[PDB]
């Protein structure tokens, strides 16, 4: 019976096409480890699959995965038990060691780039024909905290050239400095921009960028696993 | 208090976009077409500009002619009464040739030769347009991913009207044009074959139907949810994981034990997808040519 | 075990119930307070599914099925084997779901991040009670939801659907159809727009997001972006399950008959309605 033939050859290829998903997502975070980080003993049902290789545009290299492991930063956390599977307390300030919910990955140090091997992103004053288009122009507007208490003021937009959307706000702070908050974490009001995230006092420790036109990959990262690390670490301020 | 990134707050626009260049020929680029800021709450506001060469304009022209040639037959239905139209617009139908045809293309007009006719520009719009997916993409040195994906919702389409009719002996077989009659002639398949809740290759079909959207809600939401870490770059989360996608890993991990990274979860995407119409086309192929009723089929294998 | 880089994140906090009591994992799962009661709704219904099983006399997957109560139970409650048990596994499962709801908000919490994907999959257990929960009390009987069966519950789909002709006439039923069909379109050219661009021709370096733009305008005018076809996805999803429960909601309550008549209001305008020709005239 053809039927029979084609519905058990079908099932056949199911099994191998799920094992070949289910290794293909094994190429970042394997092999497994000890929460002390030395390789686990137990590795699953899977084993690894062949590496495979990405060739990065702009000269900036390769990518093999899976390949060596390493968060190549310090965890200030440590243990709370004597066994597997509990909760590692922070060391220091969580917000300032940038573990729990306000990690960062080391990124590579420099900006991702456009087709044409320009900065992605640029703060809208240096970013040709760009302006806003549409809602509230949040730029000159002030930042409030979940102390309902005012941090700062807004005095640029980061865009995304390419795909024309807006990333960050640039906001000023007393001191003169600035920092960049995520679009995804400020709520735009007609007379105010506000910060759910972080209270007032908070702001002067957001991780700031080497050179004021551009951001890095690795900066990103701190600034963005900061501010969302507020929602459970400055939690006693809101 | 709190955004959640279903629509924007501020849109921001510059120059329009006028795309990468590689190997693709300019001249066969349109212009840029008008700004929706409608759009732009969702997704973006940029229309155009779009790539029309010579299989671009002779799957246009196909196209237009199919759907022409069914509305020529409708208005004929119709006695070219516009409120007749409008009233039955939905009850209209150009139907394939009689049995008695076979596969022969003697079929008078009003009874199955335009049927064949509206085919054969369906036929042509939609294999030059499948070469259209192809080549955009190697103009621009990407991968064949698409038009391979589009293969296989080509499969299910060539099997209703084309490969399974052939197959049987006679046209007659084949999927009407009509908005009721397609669905009329979706329910009698069934009752002919025995119920398709017992094939076997239908309700496997109706596992990755379900599971697509399943698995796209999933996938939209994690990307959202994590795109306070620039999570939606997911080319460059590829090349460099970022904290979005350590997040994105471990909230699955942390779930329901799965296995995740930036690339992989688009692999299960493809496939989930790509199964649908894979599955289905094989399930109707088999009906009527190998089994004539699953029910019965069912009892024994 | 976990992945290298999972340390970091396994901190203390975003418990909603028992502060950190519960506050630990099994292996690669979050347990939590609701991981805790998943568990126990999760194992008291599979239990009772086993008994049931025992009760009607097999053990074989392909035939075990819990059925609600006969319709001349009403809302009623009824024997344990006569649609009793079908009800504690109602509520059973209905407490698994939620919990498993709750339990992604305690890990959207300890992550940091946003609560999208339980608020997605609630929409997912709304349609459930629809159908097992809000559809039955409105019809007014428990026996007019489906039972838990792999193929019993196929034989419910069917015979419902008939109940009103062919079921594909129902308006709300025709637009939730349509937006499955567009979701997986959409999975299929987003996923493979994505890997067309990180995995290119033999040789050549990945692909930009510009790459992706230019080759879904070159092909069809537009492009939705990068945020937009997650958005996109997460609407067409939500949106596909909404009308399919609301399809259902109406089915037995404010419309009865068969849905092919429906569109007769149509057709009936004063207007054209006995204008001769077409096909109904
Ligand atoms: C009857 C059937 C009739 C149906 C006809 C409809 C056609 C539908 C086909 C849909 C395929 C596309 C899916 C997406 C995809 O990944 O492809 C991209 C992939 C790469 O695109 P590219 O631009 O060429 O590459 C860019 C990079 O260089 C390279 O980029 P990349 O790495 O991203 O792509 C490499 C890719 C290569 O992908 C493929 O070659 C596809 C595999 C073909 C399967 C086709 C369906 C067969 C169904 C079988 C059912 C039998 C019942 C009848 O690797 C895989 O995905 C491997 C697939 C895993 C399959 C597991 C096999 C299990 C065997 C059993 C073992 C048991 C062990 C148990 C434990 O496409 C292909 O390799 C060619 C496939 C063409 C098929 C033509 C059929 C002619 C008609
Ligand atoms: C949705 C509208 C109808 C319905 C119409 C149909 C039709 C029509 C078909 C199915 C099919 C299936 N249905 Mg049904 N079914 C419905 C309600 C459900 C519910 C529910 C609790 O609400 C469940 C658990 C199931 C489960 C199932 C699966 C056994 C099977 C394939 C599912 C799939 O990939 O889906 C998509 C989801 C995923 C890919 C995620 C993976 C989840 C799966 C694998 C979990 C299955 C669990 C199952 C074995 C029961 C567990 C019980 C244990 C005691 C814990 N159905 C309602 C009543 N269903 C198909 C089948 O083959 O039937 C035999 C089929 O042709
Ligand atoms: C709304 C949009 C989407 C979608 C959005 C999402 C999202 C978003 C999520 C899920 C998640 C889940 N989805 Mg989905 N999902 C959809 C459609 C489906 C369908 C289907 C038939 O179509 C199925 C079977 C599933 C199944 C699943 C589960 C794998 C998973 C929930 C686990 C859980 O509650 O465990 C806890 C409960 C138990 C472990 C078991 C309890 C069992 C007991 C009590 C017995 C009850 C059995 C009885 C009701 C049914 C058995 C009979 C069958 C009909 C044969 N989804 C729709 C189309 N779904 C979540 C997830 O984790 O995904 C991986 C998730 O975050
Ligand atoms: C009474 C009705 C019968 C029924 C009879 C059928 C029949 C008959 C078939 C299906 C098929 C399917 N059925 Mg069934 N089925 C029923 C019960 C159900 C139930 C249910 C919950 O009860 C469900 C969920 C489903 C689900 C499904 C799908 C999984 C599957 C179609 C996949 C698809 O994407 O097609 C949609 C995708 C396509 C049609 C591909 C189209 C491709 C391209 C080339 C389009 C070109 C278009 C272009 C030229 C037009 C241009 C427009 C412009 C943009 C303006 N069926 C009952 C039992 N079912 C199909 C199948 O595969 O069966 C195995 C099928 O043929
Ligand atoms: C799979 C089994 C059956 C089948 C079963 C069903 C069932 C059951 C349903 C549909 C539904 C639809 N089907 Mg059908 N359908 C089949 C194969 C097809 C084929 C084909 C080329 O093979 C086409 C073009 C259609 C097209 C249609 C649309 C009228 C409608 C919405 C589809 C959709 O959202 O697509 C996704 C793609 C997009 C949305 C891209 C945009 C294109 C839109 C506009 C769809 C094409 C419309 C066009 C053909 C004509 C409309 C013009 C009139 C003047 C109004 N079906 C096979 C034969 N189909 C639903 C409906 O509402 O019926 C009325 C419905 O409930
Ligand atoms: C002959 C039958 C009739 C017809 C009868 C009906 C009937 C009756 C119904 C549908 C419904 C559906 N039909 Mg119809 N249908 C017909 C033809 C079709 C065709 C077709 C191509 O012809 C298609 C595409 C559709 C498609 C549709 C969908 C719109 C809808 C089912 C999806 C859904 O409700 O999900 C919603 C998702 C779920 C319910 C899943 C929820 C699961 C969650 C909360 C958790 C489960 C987890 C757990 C058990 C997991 C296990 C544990 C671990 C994983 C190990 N029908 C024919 C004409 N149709 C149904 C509907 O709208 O239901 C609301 C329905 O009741
Ligand atoms: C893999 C299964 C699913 C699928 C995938 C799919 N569809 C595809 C492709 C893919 C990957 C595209 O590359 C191609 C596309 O160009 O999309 C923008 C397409 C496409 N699928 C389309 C429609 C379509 N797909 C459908 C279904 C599906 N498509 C399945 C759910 C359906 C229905 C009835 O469910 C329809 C109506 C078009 C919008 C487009 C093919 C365009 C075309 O052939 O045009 C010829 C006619 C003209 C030029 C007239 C003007
Ligand atoms: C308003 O007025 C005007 C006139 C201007 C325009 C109006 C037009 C209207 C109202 C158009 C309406 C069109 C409708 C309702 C179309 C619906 C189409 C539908 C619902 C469904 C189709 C399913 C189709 C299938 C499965 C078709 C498969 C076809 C093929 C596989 C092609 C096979 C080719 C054949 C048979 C030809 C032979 C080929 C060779 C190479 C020998
Ligand atoms: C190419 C399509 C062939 C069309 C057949 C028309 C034949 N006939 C006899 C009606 O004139
Ligand atoms: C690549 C995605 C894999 C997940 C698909 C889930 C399969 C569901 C199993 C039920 C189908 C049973 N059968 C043969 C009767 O159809
Ligand atoms: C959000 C509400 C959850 C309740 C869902 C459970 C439905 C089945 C209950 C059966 C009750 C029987 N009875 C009449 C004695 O109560
Ligand atoms: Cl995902
Ligand atoms: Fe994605």
């Amino acid at each position: 019976d053809l039927a029979s033939l084609a519905i058990y050859s079908f099932w056949i290829f199911l099994a191998g096409l799920i094992y070949y998903l289910q290794t293909e997502n094994m190429r970042e975070g394997y092999p497994l480890e000890n929460e002390d980080g030395t390789p686990a003993a137990n590795q699953g049902p899977f084993p690894l699959p062949k590496p495979k290789t990405f060739i990065l545009p702009h000269g900036r290299g390769t990518l093999t995965v899976p390949g060596p492991e390493s968060e190549d930063r310090p965890i200030a956390l440590a243990r709370t038990a004597v066994s597997e599977g509990f909760p590692h307390a922070p060391t220091g300030d969580p917000m300032k060691d940038g573990v729990g919910p306000a990690s960062w990955v080391a990124r590579r140090d420099l900006p991702e780039l456009d087709g044409h091997g320009h900065n992605k992103i640029k703060p809208m004053k240096a970013a040709a024909g760009f302006h806003v288009s549409a809602g509230k122009n949040p730029i000159g507007l002030p930042v409030r905290g979940c102390d309902l208490e005012i941090a700062g003021k807004v005095v640029d937009i980061w865009v995304d050239i390419p795909e024309q959307m807006a990333r960050f706000l640039e906001v000023e702070l007393k001191d003169g400095s600035t920092r960049l908050l995520p679009m995804q974490m400020v709520k735009v009001q007609s007379n105010r921009v506000h910060v759910n995230a972080l209270s007032s006092d908070l702001f002067a420790g957001i991780p700031t960028i080497k050179s004021p036109t551009e951001v890095t990959l690795l900066e990103e990262d701190k600034i963005c696993g900061y501010v969302a690390g507020g929602l459970m670490y400055a939690a006693p301020k809101r | 208090a709190e955004y959640q990134n279903i629509f924007s707050q501020v849109q921001v626009r510059g120059p329009a976009d006028l795309g990468m260049t590689e190997d693709v020929n300019l001249a066969n680029r349109s212009g840029v077409g008008p700004f929706s800021t409608l759009l732009g709450w969702f997704g973006n506001a940029q229309l155009g500009p779009i790539y029309l060469g010579s299989l671009g304009v002779l799957s246009l022209f196909s196209g237009l002619m199919w759907f022409f040639t069914i509305g020529i037959w409708f208005w004929y239905q119709a006695g070219w009464n516009p409120a007749v139209f409008l009233r039955d617009l939905f009850f209209f139908s150009l139907e394939p040739p009689a049995p008695e045809y076979g596969l022969s293309f003697a079929a008078p007009l009003k009874e199955g030769g335009l049927w064949l006719i509206a085919s054969f520009f369906m036929f042509v719009a939609v294999w030059s347009w499948w070469g259209r997916t192809y080549l955009r993409a190697q103009a621009l040195g990407m991968g064949k991913h698409t038009a391979w994906a589009f293969l296989s919702a080509i499969w299910l389409w060539m099997v209703l009207g084309f490969i399974r009719p052939i197959l049987m002996g006679s046209w007659s077989e084949a999927v009407p044009y009509g908005i009721f009659s397609h669905l009329d002639w979706t329910n009698n398949f069934s009752l002919v074959h025995g119920n398709l809740f017992y094939n076997p290759f239908h309700d496997l079909s109706i596992a990755f139907l379900f599971g697509s959207a399943h698995l796209f809600a999933m996938h939209g939401a994690t990307i959202l949810a994590v795109s306070r870490f620039g999570g939606e770059r997911e080319l460059e989360q590829i090349a460099d994981r970022g904290t979005a996608a350590e997040r994105a890993a471990l909230f699955w991990r942390w779930t329901m034990g799965f296995n995740w990274t930036m690339e992989g979860i688009h692999r299960w995407a493809i496939w989930m997808a790509v199964l649908v119409t894979l599955t289905g086309g094989i399930g109707i192929l088999l009906s009527g040519t190998v089994v004539d009723n699953w029910y019965v089929w069912g009892q024994n294998h | 075990a976990l992945l290298s880089f999972e340390r970091k994140y396994r901190v203390p906090g975003g418990t909603l119930v028992g502060g950190n009591l519960f506050d630990f994992w099994v292996g690669p799962f979050y347990v939590g307070f609701f991981g805790v009661a998943t568990f126990f709704f999760a194992a008291l219904g599979i239990i009772l599914i086993a008994w049931s099983a025992v009760l009607q006399g097999t053990w074989n997957p392909q035939l075990i099925s819990v059925y609600p109560p006969a319709l001349e139970y009403g809302l009623g409650g009824a024997p344990l084997a006569k649609g009793g048990l079908w009800q504690i596994i109602t509520i059973c499962a209905t407490g698994a779901f939620v919990s498993w709801a709750l339990r992604e908000v305690e890990i959207c919490r300890k992550l940091g991040i946003g609560y999208h994907i339980p608020f997605a999959f609630a929409f997912a257990i709304l349609a459930y009670l629809t159908l097992v929960l809000f559809r039955p009390v409105m019809m007014g009987a428990w026996g007019y939801a489906f039972p838990y069966g792999i193929w019993t519950h196929l034989d419910w789909v069917s015979n419902t659907g008939y109940t009103y002709g062919n079921f594909h006439y129902n308006p709300a039923h025709m637009i939730a159809i349509s937006f499955f069909y567009t979701n997986a379109l959409a999975l299929a050219l987003h996923g493979a727009l994505v890997l067309s661009a990180a995995n290119p021709e033999k040789g050549k370096e990945m692909r930009t997001p510009d790459h992706e733009d230019t080759f879904f305008r070159d092909l069809v005018g537009y492009s939705i972006g990068t945020l937009g076809i997650h958005r996109l996805g997460l609407l067409l999803s939500l949106s596909a399950v909404f009308f399919s429960a609301l399809c259902m909601i109406i089915t037995g309550t404010i419309w009865f008959d068969q849905w092919v008549d429906w569109w007769q209001w149509w057709v009936k305008l004063p207007w054209w309605a006995n204008i001769p020709g077409g096909i109904n005239g």
